């Protein structure tokens, strides 16, 4: 059979994961610190990839990149898209940002400032028209970001959103962009956050968990806008995905390592008044709907494990 | 000109030191019982290959080496083998019983009854030595000789050669072809009682030797005899600076100066291209930019890790063949452009680039195909930190149950120097994490 | 160099002594006279392990036979290579020890004993360079029981810093000489404790076991059983007889199989499992030989491997197979069964391979285990001493040769110590 | 990237290559003190185990 560890307790997505190893019939749990494996789905913090790979007659996977951490915070973001000319200073689907201490760019950020001037600074949330504002409570790493004043409202309710898409990189890095994503709305309409928590404290006035999917907001696009979520939204997400996959490539691929690597990632876009998408974050150990759990889950099983130890398509592979 | 001794401890070492010095003998044109007709200077001389090999009046060749094993089984068949001519009997040095995979036993208990004799012997070599420069121990970590004696010899020699260098080639321990389980306790005893007596350390492990002999030879079940002569092409490319006219790496010191700037991080990481099997009938030979860009594959590396996600201290090219400079610097700008090559701030980002024309020796015989140009890297990488994290880490395990500590301390060693080895190393793991991140 | 002196001590520690060395000289090519009649140089390069050489290049063994009575002894002399062990090495008296550990450790024994220490010494003497000793000797009986614990006691103090190496032949009801049985073993299973580095525990309830339930004999006999025996010590010992990339001793072997002092008491075991005389006309694949070995069905001390954990594993393969083959299968039972090896021991298993197969064998595979498992034996006796003790059955055999019953609690509480000690590791 | 120190001879070359600059023992009597220390530790212990045999 094949062998695998669990080294995260509070994944949701890799809990549903093991379940699905374990009903197979196939696969066997080990205790955490068993070296003895096929599989490692992995802490979070400090993953010990150096002792991957070492174990005479075991191919061995695991559920993380490593160095795609880069991708996944957001001061190390912001200075990946500016050095890397792949994606360049000039990049037009990421907002004005800037990294501040509390190299810094704090000269540059008031050179844009007295040069709408709505801006946002977050961490891994202050919104401000005036910079000394948002920056003392900084100090009080953050990165200073352009708030994007005009955002595409959804009507009834005139209320914003973003846009959160599950990609999956397999071990031979294929780019795969699960088929359901979800809008993740606010109840609360737009006055010149909406994350899940926040909206916990209206909720669900207008759909199940303020959880719009992608039928019912195809379905909204063609009735309000007279255009498809393909069309209008999906063609930048997926060339977004691309970009921002294809340039960490050479520092995170293991085609050549003795180890091997997949990452379920999460990307979070926002959509503006003219239908042009922008990216916000990149979520390295994302959670998903509790309606997509099942089949994002198995398709996990299915195309980064079950590739790599075989037993006895939702998702859109973005090619490269 | 300046000498060099060089010293094989253990199974591991003499073995390797067999291997290096039959290569040696192929490339200066020595054969094996002495004789090297090039050399018009006869009985003398101070040639680039006289910091290896001294001379006597009749013409004889004969290594600056010295062999010591606490079991004489290894050395025995150097003393029988084709090279036998080659070394006199007083550097042959042998004991009656081995450590037994024991570092305390080769380090206290039987150490003590033989370093006075070996000590005299290496003196022996140091006389006939106009210009000392220091000395090449070879040995293994995990063996109770190669891992406990060395300890012992090296802190002896910085007492009796205070301004030598030292510098390492030591064996990694890997469980593919280990038959002791208790060779990361050794592995461990050892780092921390040489660490301050080393200059420069070039780590090999088996566990990579073992996967180029499997993939690259297409030797299915690798011996000894495989690892070593692939150990031995390595170490002669490393060495080759001190045996031959060049600029580069001429003496002892200036391999600490050009790849160790910390003394503590001292273990560079080696590269090698191209490992061709000479059982392959049709072979297209490499270009200098596609061996250069094989130094950055974890797949030619004497230790498996990913130099990707750490920073370079120094760099080194040892190329041998058919390689002129124009091509070495077009290749290093294509590989800047594609790979991921950072390093620290108070480091220049640079190459120091070496070039002996004459290509790879091939011992006749041997599983390795003659090229027409082959490069070894030399990068002192904070990403070899990953080879003692995976020791620290199974030195944990094992004395986290005080398992096996009885056969230590009934030599003699306390408790406290499993923690005391242990701590240093925890220490060394932290300056590597400060350096790369 | 890295010579072995072997002692054979009572009736069964000379019967399971005499055949090894039949088994081993045919491995060897030593004939009955001495004189070695082989085919490859293999059989001689570490010819002196075991063997003397003496003038006219005859091989004689350095072996010791010790017994307390004659008889068994006589027909040693008369066996099949009786005539290659030097006659000044058979030391014997003419009393007998009755199977009473009391008359061998303290009054029959000690008489005799200083005399086997001079054949000993004499041995010894002549070793290049000794590695240790070798013992062969039952636990139910006086003999090898009490007068070989008393024989280790000594030979350690003479030797301190020798490696004392044991094959101990546990009592069992089902093949059972006397009821004192489990008293003469308790108090040796003591010393042993104490006084050996290594101790293959081999278990007459398992041989009985393997030739009734295996080998399908409806009424095993001691030669039934012995025939296991042979064909597992000739197996255990062929990293130091021939050799190979390891090159074995018996310091080493303590070293890497022992973590801690006391647990030293190794399960054996051998593949295939075969009767006197049926011949094996297809030869085991690796796979298959690498189940077997691992089975308990083929474990030569009665214990449930799956009951405990392997601390260490020790495996050597004879014959021509692929050594690729071997890794992998080796490899594949390790990491299908990891639960069953010790976390806080990394990579406590060790394979060799040997060339040379032994005697009507194409490919063997023979097992040594140091399992928490082992527990289970010592357990057994433990109840059975039990039963008696709590009435103080039988003691009179023992209190009228100068014992107390102090000393029995003594045994007694050291045992249930060994046990709760390997229970200690296995959690 | 800048070629510095180029030194040319008949068995071959050496240089270096710049990318980018920049950016920012015991004594003999210790020894064997500690030696014949580990020695007395064994022969305590050897005391200890002819002590143990002779009771
Ligand atoms: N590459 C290589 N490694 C070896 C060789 N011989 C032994 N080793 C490795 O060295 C380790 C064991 O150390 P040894 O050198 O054999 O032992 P020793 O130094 O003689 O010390 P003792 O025998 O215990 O007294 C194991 O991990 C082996 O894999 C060899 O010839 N080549
Ligand atoms: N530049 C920007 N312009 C407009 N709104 C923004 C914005 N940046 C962030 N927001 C809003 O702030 C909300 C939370 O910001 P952010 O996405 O950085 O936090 P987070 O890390 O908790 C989400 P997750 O962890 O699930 O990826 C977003 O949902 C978005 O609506
Ligand atoms: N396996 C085996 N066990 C034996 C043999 N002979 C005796 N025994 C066992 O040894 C115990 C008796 O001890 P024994 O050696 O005969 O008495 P001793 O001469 O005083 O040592 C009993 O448990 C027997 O089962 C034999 O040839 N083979
Ligand atoms: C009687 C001695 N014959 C012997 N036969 C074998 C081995 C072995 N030794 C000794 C060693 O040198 N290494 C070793 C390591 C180990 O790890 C758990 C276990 C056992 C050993 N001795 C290993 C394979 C067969
Ligand atoms: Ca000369
Ligand atoms: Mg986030
Ligand atoms: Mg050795
Ligand atoms: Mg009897």
């Amino acid at each position: 059979m094949y062998t695998f560890v669990v080294r995260d307790e509070n994944s949701s997505v890799y809990a549903e994961v093991s379940r699905l190893l374990l009903a197979t019939g196939q696969w066997k749990r080990l205790r955490k610190d068993n070296p003895r494996f096929n599989l490692m789905l992995g802490e979070r913090n400090r993953l010990p990839f150096g002792r991957l790979g070492h174990e005479p007659g075991l191919v061995q996977l695991v559920n993380y990149y490593r160095g795609a951490d880069k991708l996944c915070r957001k001061a190390s973001l912001v200075k990946l898209i500016k050095t890397s000319p792949e994606l360049s200073e000039s990049c037009t689907w990421f907002p004005e940002s800037y990294v501040i201490y509390p190299t810094d760019e704090r000269e540059v950020f008031l050179a844009a400032y007295n040069r709408g001037n709505v801006w946002i600074a977050k961490s891994s949330i202050l919104i401000s028209s005036e910079a000394s504002e948002l920056l003392d409570f900084i100090d009080e790493v953050h990165v200073i970001q352009k708030y994007l004043e005009k955002p595409l409202l959804l009507e009834p309710g005139h209320r914003k959103f973003d846009i959160r898409s599950w990609v999956l990189v397999d071990h031979l890095y294929n780019i795969y962009l699960y088929r359901e994503g979800v809008l993740r709305t606010s109840s609360e309409p737009y006055n010149s956050l909406t994350n899940h928590c926040i909206q916990k404290e209206n909720y669900g006035r207008y759909e199940e968990g303020n959880e719009m999917f992608f039928e019912e907001f195809n379905q909204y696009l063609m009735d309000a806008l007279n255009t498809t979520l393909e069309n209008s939204i999906l063609l930048q997400i997926k060339h977004i995905i691309r970009s921002c996959l294809m340039c960490i490539e050479p520092a995170i691929s293991t085609k050549h390592l003795h180890y091997q690597s997949f990452q379920l990632f999460g990307f979070d876009f926002m959509v503006d008044e003219e239908l042009k998408v922008w990216l916000i974050e990149v979520n390295g150990a994302p959670a998903c709907a509790q309606k997509l759990y099942a089949e994002l889950c198995q398709g996990i099983v299915d195309v980064a494990i079950s590739s790599v130890f075989p037993l006895a398509s939702i998702f859109i592979k973005l090619h490269h | 000109m300046r000498e060099c001794i060089s010293i094989h401890v253990g199974q591991a070492g003499v073995q390797i030191g067999n291997a290096c010095w039959e290569l040696y003998c192929l490339e200066h044109g020595i054969q094996p019982d002495g004789q090297m007709p090039s050399d018009k200077t006869i009985g003398g001389g101070d040639d680039s290959f006289n910091t290896f090999f001294s001379e006597t009046g009749a013409g004889k060749h004969v290594p600056r080496a010295v062999f010591v094993d606490l079991e004489p089984t290894v050395i025995d068949e150097v003393r029988t083998g084709t090279y036998r001519q080659l070394f006199h009997p007083e550097q042959l040095i042998t004991g009656k019983e081995d450590a037994a995979n024991n570092y305390a036993r080769g380090h206290y208990t039987i150490g003590k009854e033989i370093i006075d004799l070996v000590l005299d012997r290496i003196r022996k070599l140091a006389d006939q030595c106009t210009g000392l420069q220091g000395f090449l121990v070879f040995h293994s970590f995990g063996g109770g000789t190669g891992s406990g004696f060395t300890s012992l010899l090296m802190e002896r020699l910085s007492v009796d050669y205070g301004k030598k260098s030292k510098l390492e080639f030591s064996i990694y321990p890997a469980p593919q072809v280990s038959t002791a389980v208790v060779e990361p306790y050794n592995s461990i005893l050892t780092t921390h009682t040489t660490l301050e007596h080393s200059d420069c350390a070039f780590m090999v492990d088996n566990e990579a030797i073992y996967d180029i002999c499997r993939r690259n030879l297409d030797i299915e079940r690798p011996t000894y005899t495989n690892l070593n002569r692939l150990i031995s092409q390595i170490v002669s490319s490393i060495t080759a600076s001190l045996r031959f006219d060049g600029a580069l790496n001429v003496d002892l010191t200036e391999f600490q100066t050009n790849l160790v700037p910390y003394p503590r991080i001292h273990f560079p990481l080696a590269t090698y291209a191209p490992v061709i099997s000479a059982e392959k009938a049709y072979h297209e030979q490499l270009s200098v930019a596609e061996i250069t860009n094989a130094c950055f594959e974890p797949a030619n590396q004497m230790v498996k890790c990913d130099p990707r996600h750490g920073k370079y201290m120094a760099c080194c090219l040892l190329y041998r063949g058919d390689v002129v400079p124009k091509d070495v610097n077009a290749a290093i700008a294509t590989i800047k452009t594609k790979r991921s090559i950072q390093f620290v701030d108070w480091c220049p980002t640079g190459f120091k680039v070496g070039i002996n024309y004459q290509p790879p020796t091939v011992v006749p015989g041997g599983d390795l195909a003659k090229v027409q140009r082959a490069v070894c890297m030399l990068s002192n990488t904070t990403a070899i930190a990953e080879a003692w994290a995976r020791l620290d880490h199974k030195f944990d395990l094992m004395y986290a149950k005080r398992a096996f500590v009885h056969w230590y301390v009934g030599e003699g060693m306390e408790e406290g120097e499993f923690s005391e080895a242990r701590e240093d190393m925890a220490a060394l793991e932290k300056d590597y994490e400060e350096v790369g991140v | 160099m890295r010579e072995i002196v072997h002692i054979q001590a009572g009736q069964c520690g000379n019967q399971i002594g005499a055949k090894f060395w039949e088994v081993i000289s045919d491995e060897h090519g030593i004939d009955p006279t001495g004189s070695y009649h082989g085919d490859s140089d293999l059989q001689l390069e570490r010819i002196n392990v075991y063997y003397n050489e003496a003038t006219g290049n005859k091989y004689v063994p350095r072996a010791i036979l010790v017994d307390l009575e004659p008889g068994t002894m006589d027909s040693v002399r008369s066996g099949p290579f009786g005539q290659i062990f030097r006659p000044d090495n058979f030391v014997f008296g003419q009393s007998g020890a009755g199977n009473n550990w009391a008359k061998g450790h303290y009054t029959e024994g000690a008489e005799l004993v200083d005399s086997v220490l001079d054949v000993v010494r004499k041995e010894s003497e002549s070793c290049d360079c000794l590695q240790g000793f070798q013992l062969t000797h039952s636990l139910g009986g006086g003999t090898g029981s009490g007068m070989g614990t008393l024989l280790i006691s000594k030979i350690r103090e003479e030797y301190p810093d020798r490696i004392m190496n044991t094959f101990s032949v546990m009592p069992s009801p089902k093949v059972s000489d006397t009821v004192v049985e489990p008293y003469n073993a308790t108090l040796s299973v003591h010393q042993l404790v104490e006084n050996t580095d290594e101790t293959y525990c081999i278990d007459n309830e398992a041989l009985y076991d393997i030739c009734f339930r295996t080998l399908k004999l409806t009424t095993p006999t001691y030669g039934d059983l012995n025939h296991l025996v042979s064909a597992t010590m000739s197996g255990v010992t062929t990293c130091l007889r021939f050799p190979g990339q390891l090159n074995a001793d018996l310091r080493k072997l303590a070293v890497n199989m022992v973590p801690f002092p006391r647990l030293h008491f190794f399960m054996p075991g051998f593949a295939p499992l075969t009767s006197r005389g049926s011949q094996q006309y297809r030869a085991l694949t690796v796979p298959e030989l690498t189940q077997q070995m691992f089975d308990s069905k083929n474990m030569m001390a009665a214990c449930d491997p799956r009951h405990g954990r392997y601390l260490t594993v020790a495996a050597i393969f004879r014959g021509r197979m692929s050594m690729k083959e071997v890794d992998e299968q080796m490899l594949n039972v390790q990491n299908k069964n990891s639960s069953y090896f010790v976390e806080w021991i990394p990579n406590n298993v060790k394979t060799a391979v040997c060339d040379i197969p032994p005697r009507g064998l194409k490919m063997s595979a023979t097992f040594i285990g140091n399992s928490t498992a082992i527990q289970e034996l010592f357990k057994r006796i433990s109840e059975q001493f039990t039963a008696m003790f709590r009435r103080k059955a039988f003691l009179h055999w023992y209190t009228g040769e100068g014992m107390d019953e102090m000393e029995f609690t003594e045994a007694e509480s050291n045992m249930n110590d060994l046990v709760s000690e390997y229970q200690q590791y296995q959690d | 990237m800048e070629v510095i120190e180029l030194n040319k001879c008949t068995s071959g070359q050496s240089f270096e290559v710049i990318l980018k600059p920049p950016s920012f023992d015991p004594s003999l009597e210790e020894i064997q003190k500690k030696l014949e220390a580990a020695e007395e530790r064994r022969k305590y212990q050897e005391a200890e185990l002819l002590k143990h045999l002779a009771e």
